[PDB]
């Protein structure tokens, strides 16, 4: 058997969480 | 190397020797030409690298004056365009249209979107600009009426489909090569083993797969027939 | 092999009138067993159920050379009018009535709705009756400009279900082979409705296999109760 | 081995007129069994169904040396006019009528559309009737400048489906072998339509295998009811 | 080492000894020549390293004056070019055209794109510039009319295809070597085991693969025939 | 250790004792000589280390005056060069040409590219420079006409192919060693076990592989014959 | 057998915890 | 059986996320 | 069966991503 | 079966990438 409802959304959530980490490391720096 | 050498390397590694083979050399040409562009994009789209001379091809064009839309007076100035449709270049090398002398002339190959707006600069009114319209033809544009006398050009670029650009090469000194198999395949030797193993992996599995081999008004594949 | 050669070889293989115990058959009996062996062998070859060959109707050059002379092409434009079908857009075409198995079957369409594609050759797909209801609405396996569903019905007929008008119906089938009759049979007797001599139309390659199978069938017929 | 040598060796292997129980055959019976063994052996060798050799038509030097003398080349330019085919661009060519199995088959094309490639030798591909409809439009397995589809039809014919005009049709096939007839047969009798003496055209290497197979077939024929 | 030694090392490690082998020495030459460029690119394209003298080959050229486009007066100044098409160099070593003396002369091998524009500097008007045009020929350019007297040059570089450059070597003192097998293969000894094992891995699997071995108007590969 | 000891160590670890063996000692010599350079490059190209005296060999050269190009007056000054072609040195040790006394003389072995331009410094006009031209010969260059009297030199370096350099050793005190097997193999003892196990791994698999062993006008390898 | 009550909520909790870590690394910086 | 719709896009998303991390570590520095 | 289209490009993408990380750690420093 | 074209170059690329990281950590 198989069904990807809970599996798909947990994978999507994991990818969203590393998405947020990656963007939260982004900085428009200012020291010239 | 020629199309023949690559095709038969692939066929021999697959051992598709008998004339009664499901996968003919046509499948091999198709897969080779597509995997060439696949590899050329994977190698030369990430960051800018030197492209060898092997990836390039010169197609050879005859230009004709055409109206902008139709023969109307107010429809804008006319263009030159190639008589036959031109292959799509890949965006990785040094595309160049030249007037039968690679080391001479200044004809600029630019994007479709840029060529809507070119030549307004007073010092850039004598530059001929090129771009492939969505019609599939190579269009020429300039503010210098002299450009409408241009009759012939050669276009050297890493074309996206090697077969189309090989059908339109300029004549060699000896003469035209009728058979595509006798022409040169446009890829560097360093990328030939990757291309061959990708094509052989592509066709290895399908080579040994079953067929719907009985003529019984029935689908025989679920039974591994 | 000719009819005289079927008979002489059949006798030689059966050891007729030899000193050892043996079997002797009349030319009508010989013809019966030769025709039965012919038909059994070609049906088994078509279906691929012969263990010796183990190949289907055109799966190798051998089987091609064997059954090449039964392959007949047929064309028809006449439609049978008054019959009850499983759809409004169903047309009925007669079958040549000597058909054994239909191997190629294609239909040309003449309709104005399919503009500039008129006269399109369309693949006739034999469809079971389970699949029919869910295939009328199917856009990938149902009737279309490039696909027609054929259903077998009573009285040697083909019900063609098509979205567009069907103009011509082309076929290529396996035909009833001519029986192997070695002698002008008396009045009343016949094999497959034929009373006169009838030579095998297949190639001489398979004539010897037919002879062997006929000999085995004769030995079975005489020695099934002993 | 010559016909006298087939007969003398066949008798020696059967122990004819020896003191022990044995079998004695007439020269017509000897010829029947020799020809049957010849044809069975070469068909089994071609198809590779012989367990002793276990090799196909040209799979080793042994089989090459065995069936080398049946390999005949054929060339034809005449096309049969009035016949019904499965495509508009279908041409029909007669088969030599002594063909057993076609092993090489190629077609030369003469058409102005294929410029500067005129007279291109094109590979004739035997295609089944399942594959035909989906192979007309196929650009990799369908008809092209370098590929022609051949279908077998009734009356010993080859329907060549090509995109370009077919000018010449070349073949190399396995021929009907000459029967092994050891004596001038009386009136009426014949083997494969031949009444006079006919020597084996294959090499002497396989003559002894043919003799062994013929002896075994004779023992089967005399001892299938005992 | 020669082509023969490498070819037979590969054949013997594969044990392709019988004349009735599917994979002939021609397959081996093709694979060796392609894997040589593959390895040479993998080693010497990442970051700049010393290239040994073993990777290099001297091809040997005869030059002829040719028009820029045609014989017209206004078509620009003429070029010299090699009579025969020249191999594509790889972009990893020290390409050099020299006048039969490696330790003398200043003939510069540059890119096609650069050579459109060279010599404008007043102190660089006497330098002969070289580049392989898309025609496949080696073109020469200079602002000094003396360069049109040049008759012969040698071109030493890491050519992308060893076979093409081996066919065009200069004569040795003894004389020309007709058989390619008797010539020297252009690769360093440190890269010979990698090349051999790559080619042997390439042909090991295909060596033992099945064939469509019956002649029956049928594809016999799905059955592992 | 000699070539014989290494060859027979490899043969005995593979147990290739019978004269009817597919892999002869020639395969072993080839593999040993290539794996020696492979290992020497892997050890001594990453970062600079001490190279032992075992890796070195002295080849022994006779020099002859030759023209720069030909006998013309304006073709430049002449060179000396070795009579026979010289092996390619690896770029890891201390290459040195010396005048039959290692502890004396100043003859400089430099690159081909550098030697185009040497001696312009007024204090460096009396230094003899050496380099292997693409011709395959060792060329000598100097601004001091005295260098053209030089008749003999010895060249000590880590040569890239041990067999070629072993064929050209100087005579020993006893005399020349005709058999290569009786000569000394140029590698340090610490790198002998790595070399042996690499060669034995190279030939272990092929040792037990099948052959096309029937003579039947057929390829018998797919059947593991 | 199977049942995803405890499994689903533990996976959801894990994803919530890396969710909180990712957002806790987010900063609206100010030094221009 | 097989199908690469959800698999391909999750792999692509993962690669995009490490893509963003890599670019977010990029800085045009200024202190000479 | 096999086919390396999606596999090759995902591996190439992974290598490109660690490529960008490696180059993004590169600095021409200035404090002498 | 086997073939080391794509495998070799991906391994070489990986080693080049850790090569660049190692050198990018180098400071005078």
């Amino acid at each position: 058997f198989g069904s990807g409802a809970i599996g798909y959304e947990f994978d999507n959530r994991y990818l969203n969480n590393q998405e947020m980490s990656a963007v939260a490391k982004q900085r428009l720096t200012s020291l010239p | 190397m020629t199309y023949n050498e690559l095709i038969y390397m692939v066929l021999d590694e697959l051992k598709l020797s008998s004339d009664d083979s499901y996968y003919t050399p046509d499948h091999v040409i198709f897969l080779l030409v597509k995997y060439r562009s696949f590899l050329l994009k994977q190698r030369y789209s990430d960051i800018k690298k030197q492209i060898p001379d092997s990836d390039y091809q010169s197609i050879c064009l005859d230009l004709i004056e055409v109206p902008a839309i139709s023969g109307e007076p107010c429809e804008g100035s006319s263009y030159l365009r190639s008589k036959n449709k031109v292959p799509t270049t890949m965006m990785i090398g040094n595309p160049r249209v030249y007037p039968m002398d690679f080391y001479q002339g200044e004809i600029t190959y630019i994007s479709r979107d840029r060529m809507r707006y070119v030549g307004y600069n007073k010092f850039l009114r004598n530059i001929i600009y090129c771009s492939k319209a969505p019609d599939g033809y190579l269009y020429f544009k300039s503010w210098n009426p002299q450009f409408l006398h241009l009759e012939k050009v050669s276009f050297n670029a890493i074309f996206e489909d090697a077969k189309e650009a090989s059908e339109m090469a300029c004549p060699e000194e000896n003469g035209t090569i009728c058979k595509l198999e006798d022409k040169e395949f446009p890829i560097e030797d360093a990328l030939v083993p990757p291309l061959i193993e990708l094509v052989v992996k592509e066709l290895r599995g399908p080579e040994y797969s079953p067929k719907d081999e009985d003529n019984n008004a029935k689908d025989d594949l679920p039974d591994a027939r | 092999m000719t009819n005289k050669e079927f008979s002489d070889g059949f006798s030689t293989l059966l050891n007729s009138f030899g000193i050892t115990p043996n079997i002797t058959l009349d030319e009508y009996e010989k013809s019966t067993f030769l025709t039965n062996a012919q038909e059994q062998l070609i049906i088994d070859i078509y279906s691929g159920r012969n263990i010796i060959y183990g190949k289907s109707f055109e799966q190798t050059e051998e089987i091609r050379r064997y059954l090449s002379n039964l392959v007949e092409t047929y064309e028809t434009s006449t439609k049978v009018t008054g019959k009850l079908g499983l759809s409004k857009d169903s047309v009925f075409f007669e079958i040549p009535q000597d058909t054994w198995f239909i191997t190629y079957e294609v239909a040309f369409l003449k309709d104005s709705r399919l503009g500039c594609l008129d006269g399109i050759e369309a693949s006739v797909v034999p469809l079971p009756q389970d699949d029919l209801y869910r295939a009328k609405d199917n856009p990938f396996r149902g009737p279309s400009k490039d696909r027609v569903l054929r259903l077998d019905i009573k009285s040697d007929l083909a019900e063609l279900i098509s979205k567009y008008n069907v103009d011509k119906y082309l076929m290529r089938y396996i035909s009833q082979p001519t029986p192997i009759i070695l002698v002008d049979l008396p009045d009343g007797l016949s094999i497959n409705g034929v009373s006169t001599e009838s030579e095998c139309e297949l190639n001489p390659v398979v004539h010897r296999a037919i002879l062997e199978r006929a000999v085995q069938l004769a030995i079975i017929s005489k020695t099934q109760l002993t």
